[PDB]
């Protein structure tokens, strides 16, 4: 469940555990402890054999710093993405697919977590589908009628106008259908009757 | 070399961070190919009757008259990005691991995405697939830019003609202007240059009598051999560390690019986006 | 060196003796005896990986040798190499342990490790038609969860304790080196400031602090 | 090295299944050439 | 000695964060007291 | 070395003279005089911030 939050912790832990295990590794000297070369050799050899360990430890520390810089860049990218999601999903409804959860975004709740954030996204998932017979427009009194905001469906014997995301049968009146053009250019136009109030 | 093998073990467990970093890079690259293409749960298939209102995808849909179930545009794009060098690098240590998702699986994912975009439209990325005619699908996509549906329902013929012309012009442009698939060749050329630089430095002396370890172990004495071989065992590790750092930086860049590509495929293919450019 | 002396078809010049490759590797030599063109390919080497379902249910493991045709080490030959310990079942399931080339492995029932091609999902065919629309009738509002890292730990190092330990001459000899002990500390301080700033841009986006009503 | 451990009665004579470390007792110097070994009983 | 203190005796230290868990919890609760009570008005202008 | 030498409550076996830590550093030692178990802890250190 909390996989991407334990990964950075394990990485930061192994970066410190591997940095202390390299102090027992001799880089070309006769010992690893610092107070061993300065207690058995002469300065002309001490200033030569002790530098081979200092150089290796400096290289290891530089490698650790570079790894930390790369990890910090990745964490900065993740934090910018998290801030963008916090500002576009929690502070308002966003019409971006998959950006605020899989489905139609409605709301988002933020929660804290050790070195991380958890977004709970409320998604509108449609279900219980049903087939219907559709048509681009209908023709009444010689003129075509296109839907303003909806979709024409047919229960077989009657043509209704419903929403694009929820079934709501309504009669075809002169309130959600506009007239534009004649009935000789749209391919698939059906006949019916537009009841005016 | 056995003496070098013993000296490497005496040098400590330094060859544990590089292998782990390469494994992490491989896992990240295997995950990037899944968080982008593998976004739909079910695999959709194109219907047999290919009459989608009047438009013609006979160039983006997978063609059955070819071995690896691809499309003409994909066939043109695949055959464009180019002892051999690969086996020579493998004989030295530079071995390439095979990706998890093969080309056939990526092609099937892309075909399922096209099937969901054509048959379902923008509802297969937010839940269950919803059948809808392609003319009505493109008529509902105009209401997001201001143009009403009475324009499409009257100029569907011209729209289909322009779409079929642009689809052909895409292939016409991909067949010319070699500076088109440059960003895909860029990473390949960078990887090739890195693998060449990492293998050419094996013949470059970091300070020694020669570059062959056998000549140093033979034509020298142990008190000087242990000092001469250290200058070469320290330079190669630094070169490998530099290679690993460059690979990590490039993997971060490619991860950012893959996240951008996933965002685009989720906002442009799975629905109509009102974001400019 | 070492290798497999094989018969090659290279046309060497009458004066050439040795032979290299594209990138600094001897691959062919001339026999000091009667003239013959040989080929020096490296010995049989490769990488070994172990697929294990974890030391909590069983101990049966599978061994994958990379870069081999199962004739140079059940037994299966995939584009990744040779897998020994698993059996290629003709079924298809979701991937559990990624091995490569679209062939993953799992631990199933006798309990053993099986290998199978990945499954890209279900197999659904939308019935397209020029007069067919699917309108939903009921909602199933759900709540999904996503996790995002916002901050990292803030570490700090020291040259006088890591490079040198409980010594005095080492600390004096370290000063002769370059400024390698003031730029790394500065980089760590910058990382710490960045990690302290990443929390002020995610959780701190409103000026006022609101409170929930009692009822 | 040597270590005494409970070897409580079990199946027919065989090495029992159980971990037991061996600590050293003596560290006598030697410079011989030992390549064989012969036991002896009372 | 545990691992946290063993690394401390070697030079490596861990600085404490600036925002404690209590402050982050208060920040997360302030965003919920505006998302539930109000709508998308507590992020643009007045709540 | 340097540092405090406190009394340890370890269980050094009669053959174990020295002792290391997680980072392979001498954390405990046996006195060359009469047998006693010690604990070598580093001297008081830290960091200053102005
Ligand atoms: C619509 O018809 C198709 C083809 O018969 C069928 O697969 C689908 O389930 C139907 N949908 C509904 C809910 O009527
Ligand atoms: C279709 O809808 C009309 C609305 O008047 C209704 O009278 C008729 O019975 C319905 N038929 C079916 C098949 O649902
Ligand atoms: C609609 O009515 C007109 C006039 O009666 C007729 O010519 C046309 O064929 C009809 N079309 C349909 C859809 O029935
Ligand atoms: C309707 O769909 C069928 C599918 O085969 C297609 O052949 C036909 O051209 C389309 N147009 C009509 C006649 O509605
Ligand atoms: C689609 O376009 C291709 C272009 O080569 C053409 O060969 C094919 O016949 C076209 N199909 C239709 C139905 O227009
Ligand atoms: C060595 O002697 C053999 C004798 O048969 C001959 O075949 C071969 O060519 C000779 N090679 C050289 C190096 O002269
Ligand atoms: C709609 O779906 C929900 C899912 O929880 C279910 O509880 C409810 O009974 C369904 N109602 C209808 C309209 O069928
Ligand atoms: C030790 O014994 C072996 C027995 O084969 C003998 O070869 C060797 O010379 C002896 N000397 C040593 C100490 O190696
Ligand atoms: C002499 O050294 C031994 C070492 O174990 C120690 O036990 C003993 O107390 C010492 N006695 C004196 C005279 O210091």
């Amino acid at each position: 469940a909390l996989g991407k939050l334990q990964d950075v912790v394990n990485h930061n832990a192994q970066a410190l555990n591997t940095l202390v295990k390299q102090l027992s590794s001799k880089f070309g000297a006769i010992s690893s402890v610092l107070n061993d070369i300065f207690s058995r050799l002469d300065p002309p050899e001490a200033e030569v054999q002790i530098d081979r360990l200092i150089t290796g430890r400096l290289q290891s520390l530089q490698t650790y710093v570079t790894q930390q810089l790369i990890r910090a860049a990745e964490i900065r990218a993740s934090a910018n993405l998290a801030a963008t999601k916090m500002s576009e999903c929690v502070l308002g409804q966003s019409k971006r697919v998959d950006f605020c959860g899989k489905g139609y975004h409605l709301m988002s709740f933020p929660q804290s977590a050790p070195h991380g954030v958890v977004f709970l996204h409320v998604t509108y998932v449609p279900a219980q589908e049903k087939n219907f017979t559709t048509a681009p427009a209908i023709c009444h009194d010689g003129k075509a009628h296109f839907p303003r905001e909806g979709v024409f469906v047919s229960n077989g014997t009657h043509w209704f106008v419903t929403q694009r995301n929820f079934y709501e049968p309504q009669i075809i009146t002169t309130d959600n259908t506009f007239v534009s053009g004649n009935c000789d250019v749209v391919i698939g136009i059906v006949n019916n009757t537009v009841y005016d109030p | 070399s056995t003496e070098c093998s013993n000296l490497l073990l005496q040098y400590g467990s330094f060859c544990t961070q590089l292998k782990r970093a390469l494994t992490g890079i491989a896992v990240e690259q295997d995950k990037n190919t899944q968080e982008v293409f593998a976004q739909v749960k079910q695999i959709y298939k194109t219907p047999p009757i290919k009459y989608f209102g009047g438009f013609n995808f006979s160039q983006i849909l997978p063609d059955p008259s070819k071995p690896s179930k691809r499309s003409p545009i994909e066939d043109l794009l695949f055959n464009k990005v180019t002892r051999d060098l690969i086996c020579a690098q493998k004989f030295k240590g530079l071995t390439v691991l095979p990706p998890l998702l093969t080309d056939e699986m990526i092609a099937q994912y892309t075909s399922a995405l096209l099937a969901g975009t054509i048959t379902s439209g923008w509802t297969f990325g937010a839940g269950p697939a919803l059948q809808i005619p392609f003319p009505m699908q493109m008529a509902y996509r105009f209401n997001g830019i201001g143009v009403t549906q009475n324009v499409l329902y009257e100029n569907q013929k011209l729209i289909a003609n322009q779409f079929n012309s642009a689809i052909g012009k895409i292939q016409d442009s991909l067949s010319s202007t070699p500076s088109a698939l440059g960003k895909l060749q860029d990473v390949v050329n960078h990887n090739a240059q890195a693998l060449n630089t990492l293998v050419k430095q094996l013949s470059s002396k970091f300070g020694a009598i020669s570059s062959v370890l056998n000549d140093i172990f033979s034509r020298l004495d142990p008190p000087e051999a242990e000092v001469q071989i250290d200058r070469l065992i320290t330079g190669r590790l630094q070169s490998l560390q530099t290679y690993v750092t460059q690979q990590l930086i490039r993997a971060a860049e490619i991860r950012a690019s893959a996240n951008l590509a996933a965002t685009k495929m989720s906002e442009c293919v799975l629905g109509q986006s009102k974001r400019v450019d | 060196g070492t290798g497999v002396l094989t018969e090659s078809n290279k046309k060497f010049l009458p004066f050439q003796q040795f032979g290299r490759d594209i990138a600094d590797t001897t691959d062919a030599v001339r026999d000091p005896q009667t003239l013959e063109i040989l080929d020096i390919t490296p010995c049989s080497f490769g990488g070994v990986s172990v697929i294990t379902p974890g030391t909590n249910t069983s101990n049966q493991v599978a061994v994958l040798y990379q870069g081999v045709n199962c004739t140079e080490v059940n037994v299966f030959q995939t584009r990744a190499g040779c897998l020994i310990g698993a059996e290629y079942v003709n079924n298809s399931y979701e991937c559990d342990i990624p091995i490569g080339a679209g062939i993953c492995a799992s631990y199933q029932t006798s309990q053993s490790i099986i290998a199978y091609t990945m499954s890209l999902g279900a197999e659904n065919s939308v019935a397209y038609s020029n007069n067919s629309i699917a309108i939903p009738t009921n909602f199933t509002i759900s709540v999904t969860t996503e996790i995002l890292p916002v901050s990292m730990t803030k570490t700090s190092v020291d040259c006088t304790m890591y490079i040198c330990g409980d010594s005095t001459e080492c600390s004096n000899l370290l000063l002769q080196y370059g400024s390698f002990c003031t730029q790394l500390k500065r980089a760590l301080t910058g990382i710490a400031v960045e990690q302290d700033k990443n929390t002020q841009e995610v959780f701190a986006q409103v000026k006022q602090i609101y409170k929930t009503p009692p009822i | 090295y040597s270590k005494h451990t409970p070897i409580i009665v079990r199946e027919p004579e065989d090495l029992p299944q159980g971990f037991s470390a061996l600590e050293p007792l003596v560290d006598l110097p030697i410079g011989i050439n030992i390549t064989r070994f012969q036991t002896l009983l009372a």
